[PDB]
RNA sequence: AGUAGAAACAAGGCC
RNA sequence: GGCCUGCU
């Protein structure tokens, strides 16, 4: 007999058994080399997707365009750009019609935001790429360098603390003859207008790794610092517009897209009488990131924005106006490998505009060939569509206007449809009194679409009955159905600390017992596997065993030196005590009673030198990249102990040129941690004002002393001492 | 309507003493101007210039209506063409002080 | 105006009023009087202030210039002239250390003899009229207010003053040579009345500059201007502008669906070419342990010492030999290294104590087997472009490989039974709740029923190797190390044992990416002779070691006793997730949990124990010649942890991209049996993009097979 | 006295004395979060790669004044090797333990008064009876719930104001909290923290987590209370329910 | 050789 | 041969 657990399926379910289908229990994928193929390959695509548009010159970056907006209408099934901007304007009109007065209010609300939102909004957002360096860089960096350089060139209105007069003082450094920016191998070098225009329209292309659930590997995009600040506050927009719309998707969580597509099933199906027939479609989008137009995004918001002062428009406008001439950074380059003389070579991509093309294979050498027009200054406009889908929420409103736009008002037919979309997948219920009204249906579904340029997969997209479907990982039949390989990654050590892992650990297992309908024994058994694996990657066992590791030693004499032993914590070689009734206790205060007060007090301990805690923000939040979904943060309940410690870091920095950034950074933190001393409240709430630092900290040295003395340790001595000290760093700071 | 007259100027010694007063007919100053230069600031009425400062005092008698300048440590680059006295638009004649 | 502040007041003072002028954001050219006055009010402040000491006693001492002394003690602290920040900071600092109440307008200076704030205010209007005014401003206060004004007079409530007169002299002095150097300036017209009080600016987003011509050239393709484009926009209304343009559109374009029957899918197609080969980094259904019968616990223990033990009790050594080679590499290289490891073992056996782990000798046999030195050294372009051969990386497809028979017996043998138990738990808090002791019955019926399968074996195996793999390369980077394969298990009779697989050869490890690979060679002892399924060979050499006598009922076996000898690699990334092999144990029994609890959903008791006892239920999970055979629990149960442990282990893109095309396929399949009417786009799509993940791999072919299998039974 | 004598070395030396001069107070953040280490794609693999190295952790300098550099046997306990953005030490996971065997020790009676939220959680359960357990299908349907049981019915910021008063009560500037269940808040947990010495930051962070009111989206079958939430995993299952009641009730 | 798979590793750089 | 780094 051959086993063959596929056969499983012949009597359960596919659904019920679905998470036999989910091999995520093996390394996932990964990128070894350059990802400048696979962005060369799709900015090819994107521009060939669009070929029979219309070609133009930009007559500032001198980079060449593809319009195809308003371009002739698709005659075949194959993807298209060509939307129209007639059609993509009235759809935005009956979305208007059906619910009136979104575009109003959210245009208010982003308006309050916009014009009381600060720049240290800025920082809180991951790698963006810095053009002082032509590399990715952390957000707050980037901001800082721009900020230096900006104040540098005279560009000082940022100081005004606003987010509105840095994106003014941006749009001010378009329109300056020369620019200059900092170079260390310092250097100073000359940016002329045309360089710095396409230095601020670029993108850096990446490739991306640990992604699940195709054979090939895509490209993403990173976008500069000078378009961040438009792409927030179109984002909010967008974001708040989408709040009003229940067939959206994309700003909520995994449960409510469930509970709004069990509403929407059951709203579509009950409503449907015994005459009526209805389909579900399990559609996905081929190339939806390509086929977005941002000039089509500009229509959108000039008409949601209509009827609003116009400085509100002209901000909200100036994102898509920069993504339209966008540019792309090609990537790392290209690595050669000659075996012959044995040895290796790695060429920058910005040398394949002039490179020769001996070195390429066929397909990369007819890429670059396709893609040379498209080169200027080492970075290839790519003007047709998007990239990786900064404008998530913008494409989702478009969606939400196509599913809407058959609510049997605008059908004129016995047929309609509903569903539910986010962006790149959607699921489509369509009702019809006989299977001709379906296709029917399903056809003038698929026909809107195209004239918005957004295409169904035909290849990953099925119809069936409605009762059984699919939405993004999550497989309803009568009911939605727990999968638990998706969270299967999420079951280790997170990796933050000792404290965060263990209360991360059995924070998940709690969490993937609510949501993910985890089994009480499967509990148990993950729980054993996790304290396994944590003992065994923290070198922490049980301290009654013999095995020998670098920390065996410590932790057996704290075995034998303590009394209670059912109170130490499993970082210290102690029982563990966790079971499915404590899995939402951390484990400090789950043995509090049972620890001896000597080791309770050298654990928890304020003067410990492991503790460090930066700001309100990263206090007990940790950043788990979900596998198949984006970065997320989750609250973790954990007690400081002197086992929240935080990791080495790099180190790599001191073999760079960019060695200097370590000794700006340490004098950086030198003054902002003597800031903190001065101003208490720096950390949980960020400072405001105009004045500069040594004010600050002088004019409270003297009042602070001043008080003290009025009651406390002071004495008119060191009073006076400080009085005339602080007048002392006064002279020095004139001189 | 404000008429100023110069007393206490001549020829002196290095290191010498002197001590100008101007009678008058509002804020005072003592200004002075070297043979090859236009004006120079010395003593308002206090404040004090560089070349001046901790030598030279300005003191008034407002019952007297008489501003006067104790020139002390005098220098040979204190000699001017003439220490003008100032009120404040009023511009006295000057009295000629010579230090060497 | 601004000519007086020019001349009059000194530096200090106008900067900050000018500061103080920046604070609120308004500018100095429109209105400069509120400067002044806000300046002279600045410079009362300072001028009350200063000049005003105290000593230990009240009655504050006053000199006219402070003496160097630790007694230089402001008689009045200033509150203004800092930001409101500062100025907030000060007034809550006194509040909460005199214990005196907090105004909630700013003051201008704190006393210590009445322990509290002054509001000074000198305005143009005549004081007794403004006193109350800003009294009546400020809500039941206690703070003492004092104002002049230009006439000369001084007033207070309580008839209060409260500091020396000659002071007030000077006060008003000041304020006369104010008011009678404007009489020489002449500002009356508006001094009185210059500030009324306004608030108000619109915001000023402009797009000018080249930022225009940008935002000219990102409009659909037959519009001028952004101006014209907004016009037409917001002069746009709906008039069936959709319907015309669908109307128009060729009719080609269409979402035909094509019925899905039974009839209609077709059997995934195989690629083929030479069988596939083995891939996996440690033997899996031809090991052999050596034991010691110890009582050592998993991590209990020394490695070196425990593998010297098991392996001096085979006795039958034979001088090693050549059986079948690589094929492509230098087979006597693995014979020397295998000596060499013997050689070395007996080294370590002569000295005192066993080292914790040791380091091998870095000849040119395990440099050649360990790929030493054979990186392409890295230079710059500049230096190499004549180079003819000079050219990319090979990038192209796999090469291809068709399935074996090899793969589907190790499967069947990885779900089968054995006489020991691999799998031995940590401990959990005491069961203190019901439900809780349901869950550890289940999890008690689980272990014994997966306890005893050669899948929690290779689990052990694969996290063991991988763990010690890893630390060494993060611990020895730069030299060779020795580290003998162990597991220990638990017999029937219970008492515990160790076992050595064989040996593993880290090298050079200096990973700096996630992809970056460390080489080593794995080494591990056998009986099945690979003469007769070469092909599953490919990359190994195998000698002939010794001779082993198991006792059989036909006389003795006395079978041959080979080595499989092979050059692997890893990478971090793969060792992590090696590592985590624990976790298909969770997926599997999970699942199996999954089925008992919706099980148990339609009849109102848990139906753990007669599904684990009785064994009436069976599941479809394997099929023979006969027909489709069905098992109990267990072996569901087995079956899924073989897949997980399958899947651990020959981990790669094609399976990925191979089981989310398949699923789909799946669920369609699964639709079309349930009579729910499914339909399809383009199926042929669809099954070219299942048919591009099957390349080599022999799991996702085995994969393909079972769902090929799947179908022909199903669809009936 | 010391703090202004740190002020003064830094302003002696010229870089740090134009970062001091040039940087204005808003910028504060930007440059705090100023760095070069950019955020892990993969934690879990460099954990677990970092902790087969000596001296895997970073610590305050400090430490190289509180534990000496080697244990009985010559283990090394912390390096002297700073970091590399900061001016910290890279020390090895045993200075960990050793703190725990032999470091100083404190009195740690006041943390069950700081952190409410998790000792209340422990009573709670603690002071739990259970009761048998019930097979039957489960009609999970998901609903907005409140999560966190001790919310004092306040915002984030309508309680942020309410935290910094009683923690920094110099830096509230201009608001005066009017509410006088704010009131009542703030003498409580004033008069009960008066002397803690764990954290500013930390009893800011724990003040706002357990007065802050907090909603999530959860599938749910009965209960619906917020004590009743926070044991969703042990009472509520797939085909199981299982009564319970919090020492609480 | 080996790992791996649309490009890489099989140490890097600095003296 | 000596020393530096391992996500920069």
């Amino acid at each position: 007999m051959d086993v063959n657990p596929t056969l499983l399926f012949l009597k359960v379910p596919a659904q019920n058994a679905i998470s036999t289908t989910f091999p995520y229990t093996g390394d996932p994928p990964y990128s070894h080399g350059t990802g400048t193929g696979y962005t060369m390959d799709t900015v090819n695509r994107t521009h060939q997707y669009s070929e029979k548009g219309r070609w133009t010159t930009n007559t500032e970056t001198g980079a060449p365009q593809l319009n195809p907006i308003d371009g002739p209408l698709p005659e075949d099934n194959e993807p298209s750009g060509y939307a129209q901007t007639d059609c993509v304007l009235e759809a935005m009109a009956f979305l208007e019609e059906s619910h009136p007065g979104i575009f109003e209010n959210s245009c208010l609300e982003t308006m309050e935001v916009v014009q009381q939102t600060r720049v240290d909004k800025l920082t809180q957002g991951r790698q963006t790429y810095d053009w002082t360096l032509n590399r990715n860089q952390p957000a707050a960096t980037a901001l800082a360098n721009t900020i230096e350089v900006f104040r540098s060139n005279g560009l000082t209105a940022n100081e005004s603390g606003r987010l509105i007069d840095f994106l003014k003082d941006v749009m001010e450094s378009m329109d300056k003859e020369e620019m200059e920016i900092t170079t260390h191998f310092k250097k100073k070098q000359r940016l002329n207008k045309r360089s710095y225009l396409i230095r601020a329209l670029t993108l850096n292309t990446m490739t991306k790794d640990a992604e699940r659930g195709k054979l090939k590997r895509r490209a993403i995009a990173t976008p500069g610092m000078q378009i961040r600040g438009f792409v927030y506050f179109v984002e909010t927009l967008a974001r708040s517009i989408c709040e009003k719309l229940e067939q959206s998707g994309l700003p909520v969580g995994g449960n409510e897209k469930k509970a709004k597509l069990a509403n929407v099933v059951r709203k579509m199906m009950t409503n449907s009488q015994d005459t009526e027939l209805s389909f579900t479609i399990t559609g996905d989008n081929t190339k939806w990131n390509e086929n977005q137009n941002p000039r089509m995004f500009l229509a959108m918001i000039t008409y949601i924005t209509r009827n609003q002062p116009e400085w509100f428009r002209n901000v909200l406008s100036i994102a898509p106006i920069m993504f339209s001439n966008k540019m792309a950074r090609l990537g790392k380059g290209y690595m050669f490998e000659s075996k012959s003389m044995k040895l290796r070579t790695q060429i920058p991509a910005e040398m394949l505009a002039s490179i020769d093309l001996k070195y390429f294979n066929d397909s990369t050498r007819k890429k670059i060939e396709k893609i040379r027009p498209l080169l200027i200054d080492g970075t290839a406009s790519l003007s047709p569509g998007m990239m990786m889908g900064m404008f998530n929420m913008l494409s989702t409103v478009l969606g939400v206007s196509i599913l809407n736009l058959g609510q049997k008002r605008y059908t004129k037919t016995t047929y309609w449809w509903d569903g539910l979309q986010s962006s790149d997948d959607f699921a489509l219920i369509v009702n019809a009194p006989n299977h001709e009204g379906i296709q029917a249906g399903v056809d003038r579904f698929y026909r809107t679409c195209k004239l918005l340029g957004i295409n169904m997969s035909k290849k990953k997209s099925y119809i069936n009955r409605t009762g059984t479907f699919e939405f993004t990982s999550f497989f309803y039949r009568y009911g939605f159905v727990a999968n638990f390989s998706m969270e299967l990654p999420s079951f280790g050590v997170s990796g933050i600390n000792e404290s965060a892992d263990m209360s991360i650990g059995v924070t998940v297992i709690k969490n993937n017992m609510i949501n993910n309908d985890l089994g009480p024994a499967t509990a148990q058994m993950a729980l054993q596997l996790f304290i396994k694996d944590y003992r065994y990657t923290y070198r922490c066992h049980r301290g009654d065993t013999q095995i020998q590791t670098r920390r065996s030693f410590e932790i057996k004499k704290l075995w034998e030196q303590t009394r209670s032993k059912a109170g130490l914590l499993v970082s210290d070689g102690g029982p563990n005590l966790y079971n499915i009734r404590n899995l939402h206790i951390p484990e400090v205060c789950l043995k509090w009673e049972l620890m001896d007060e000597d080791y309770q007090g050298r654990l928890c301990n304020p003067l410990n030198p492991f503790v460090s805690h930066k700001e309100i923000e990263s206090v007990n939040n940790a950043v788990m990249m979900p596998a198949h979904g984006p970065a997320k943060n989750m609250e973790y309940d954990a007690v400081a102990t002197t086992h929240s410690w935080i990791p080495k870091r790099n180190r790599s920095i001191l073999n760079t040129s960019q060695r200097g950034i370590l000794e700006d950074e340490q004098m950086y933190q030198k003054c902002c941690n003597l800031f903190e001393k001065f101003f208490p409240s720096s950390s949980y709430r960020r400072p405001v004002g105009i004045s500069s630092m040594v004010e600050a900290m002088v004019s409270r040295a003297r009042i602070d002393a001043r008080i003290d003395f009025e009651s406390g340790r002071i004495k008119k001595e060191e009073f006076a001492e400080i009085m005339k000290i602080c007048s002392t760093i006064e002279e020095l700071r004139r001189q | 309507q404000v008429q100023l007259q110069e007393s206490g100027g001549g020829l002196v010694q290095a290191g010498g003493s002197l001590r100008l007063s101007c009678a008058a007919s509002y804020a005072m100053g003592w200004f002075r101007q070297a043979p090859g230069k236009e004006r120079e600031f010395v003593g308002a009425i206090k404040h004090y210039g560089d070349s001046v400062k901790g030598r030279f005092t300005i003191s008034r008698d407002n019952a007297k209506n008489t501003v006067y300048l104790q020139m002390s440590s005098l220098k040979p680059e204190d000699t001017a063409v003439y220490y003008c006295a100032a009120a404040g638009d009023y511009w006295g004649q000057g009295t000629q002080v010579t230090v060497s | 105006m601004e000519d007086f502040v020019r001349q009059c007041f000194n530096p200090m003072i106008v900067e900050l009023a000018e500061k103080a002028m920046k604070e609120y954001g308004e500018d100095l050219k429109i209105e400069t009087n509120k400067f002044a006055a806000i300046c002279t009010h600045l410079e009362v402040c300072f001028m009350y202030s200063d000049f005003h000491f105290i000593n230990e006693r009240g009655e504050s001492i006053i000199v006219e210039s402070g003496d160097p002394n630790a007694l230089l003690k402001h008689r009045f602290e200033i509150i203004e002239g800092r930001d409101r920040t500062m100025a907030w900071t000060v007034v809550n600092s006194i509040c909460n250390t005199t214990g005196a109440e907090k105004p909630k307008f700013l003051p201008d200076l704190y006393d210590y003899k009445e322990n509290r704030f002054i509001e000074i205010g000198v305005t143009r209007r005549e004081v007794h009229i403004y006193y109350l005014e800003k009294a009546n401003k400020i809500k039941s206060e206690k703070t003492h207010i004092h104002i002049f004004s230009f006439t000369g007079e001084e007033m207070a409530t309580k008839a209060d003053y409260t500091l020396d007169e000659e002071s007030r002299a000077r006060i008003k002095t000041r304020l006369f040579t104010i008011r009678q150097e404007m009489a020489s300036r002449g500002l009356w017209d508006s001094f009185r009345q210059s500030e009324r009080g306004e608030e108000t600016i619109e915001e000023r987003f402009e797009i000018t500059g080249t930022m225009r011509r940008l935002a000219d050239q990102s409009l659909p393709p037959n519009f001028s201007s952004l101006e014209n484009f907004r016009a037409y926009v917001d002069g746009f209304e709906p008039n069936g502008y959709i319907e015309g343009k669908l109307s128009q559109m060729s009719k080609e374009v269409n979402a035909r669906i094509e019925p899905f029957l039974k009839t209609t899918p077709r059997p995934l197609r195989l690629p083929d070419g030479p069988p596939c080969s083995q891939r996996s980094k440690f033997l899996l259904m031809d090991a052999l342990k050596l034991s010691i019968e110890d009582p050592s616990h998993e991590g209990e223990g020394i490695p070196l010492y425990d593998a010297i033990k098991c392996m001096r009790t085979f006795f039958g050594w034979k001088e090693p030999n050549v059986v079948k080679p690589h094929e492509k590499g230098i087979n006597p290289n693995y014979l020397l290294a295998w000596k060499q490891v013997l050689a070395e073992l007996q080294d370590i056996e002569n000295e005192e104590k066993i080292p914790k782990t040791k380091n091998m000798k870095k000849t040119s046999q395990l440099k050649w087997a360990l790929g030493e030195n054979m990186a392409p050294e890295k230079v710059d372009f500049d230096d190499c472009k004549d180079v003819s051969d000079l050219k990319q990386y090979d990038s192209d497809e796999p090469e291809l490989r068709s399935l074996a028979s090899w793969i589907q017996s190790e499967f069947n043998k990885a779900c089968e039974l054995t006489d020991s138990s691999w799998i031995e738990l940590d401990e959990i808090g005491e069961d203190v709740a019901p439900i809780e002791h349901i869950a550890s019955m289940r999890r008690n019926y689980f272990t014994a029923e997966v306890s005893h399968c050669r899948a929690t074996e290779y689990i052990m195996k694969g996290v063991y190797i991988n763990t010690a793999l890893l630390n060494a390369s993060c611990a020895a980077m730069d030299d060779f190390q020795l580290i003998p394969m162990i597991s220990k298990c638990r017999t029937k009779e219970g008492r515990r044992k160790t076992n050595l697989y064989g040996f593993i050869i880290k090298g050079r490890s200096h990973l700096r990416n996630d992809t970056d690979v460390v080489n080593f060679v794995s080494m591990e002892f056998s009986l099945t002779d690979p003469r007769l399924e070469p092909h599953k060979w490919e990359k190994y050499c195998v000698l002939e070691i010794g001779d082993m006598l198991l006792r059989s009922a036909i006389g003795q076996v006395s079978r041959p006793m080979f080595l499989y000898v092979r050059t692997n690699g890893t990478s971090k990334i793969k060792m992590k997730w090696g590592m985590e092999m624990r976790r298909c144990l969770l997926q599997s029994l999970q699942q199996i949990e999954s089925m008992i609890e919706a099980e148990s959903s339609v009849k109102e008791k848990d139906m753990t124990k007669e599904f684990f006892e009785n064994k009436s239920e069976t599941w479809p999970i394997g099929e023979s010649p006969k027909g489709v055979e069905e098992g109990s629990i267990g072996k569901v149960c087995r079956t899924l942890l073989a897949k997980s442990v399958f899947n651990s282990l020959y981990a790669s893109p094609q399976l990925e991209g191979f089981s989310a095309e398949s699923r789909k396929l799946l669920l369609i399949v699964q639709a079309l049996r349930d009579n729910l009417e499914p339909g399809t786009f383009d199926l042929g799509g669809l099954y070219e993009a299942i048919e591009e993940c099957l390349i080599n791999d022999p799991w996702v072919l085995l994969n393909a097979s079972w769902f090929n299998s799947f179908l022909t039974h199903a669809l009936r | 006295m010391e703090r202004i004598k740190e002020l003064r070395d830094l302003m002696s030396q010229s870089r740090t004395r134009e970062i001091l001069t040039k940087t204005t107070v808003d910028h504060m953040a930007i440059i705090k979060k100023y760095t070069s280490g950019r955020q892990e794609k993969n934690p879990a693999l460099r954990m677990k790669w970092m902790m087969a190295m000596k001296y895997p952790i970073t610590a305050d300098k400090r430490i190289m004044e509180m534990i000496p550099e080697r244990n009985e046997q010559g283990q090394t306990l912390w390096s002297k090797t700073n970091d590399a953005g900061s001016d910290r030490v890279m020390v090895s996971p045993l200075a960990v333990t050793w703190w725990n065997r032999n470091g100083p020790t404190t009195s740690a009676v006041h943390y069950p008064k700081i952190y409410k939220t998790y000792f209340e959680k422990v009573e709670r359960l603690k002071h739990g009876t259970f009761g048998p357990v019930h097979f039957r299908n489960q009609v999970k349907i998901r609903r907005r719930v409140d999560i966190n049981p001790g919310h004092a019915d306040l915002s984030a910021k309508e309680a942020q104001d309410v935290i910094m008063e009683v923690v920094f009560p110099n830096e509230v500037g201009a608001r005066i909290l009017t509410s006088e269940s704010q009131l009542t808040i703030t003498k409580e947990k004033k008069e009960e923290l008066q002397d803690c010495k764990i954290s500013p930051l930390m009893v800011a962070y724990m003040l706002e987590r357990e007065l802050v009111r907090k909603t999530r989206f959860l599938p749910v079958a009965g209960g619906t209370s917020s004590v009743y939430i926070e044991v969703l995993h042990l009472t509520q299952g797939t085909c199981w329910e299982q009564m319970y009641t919090p020492g609480g009730e």
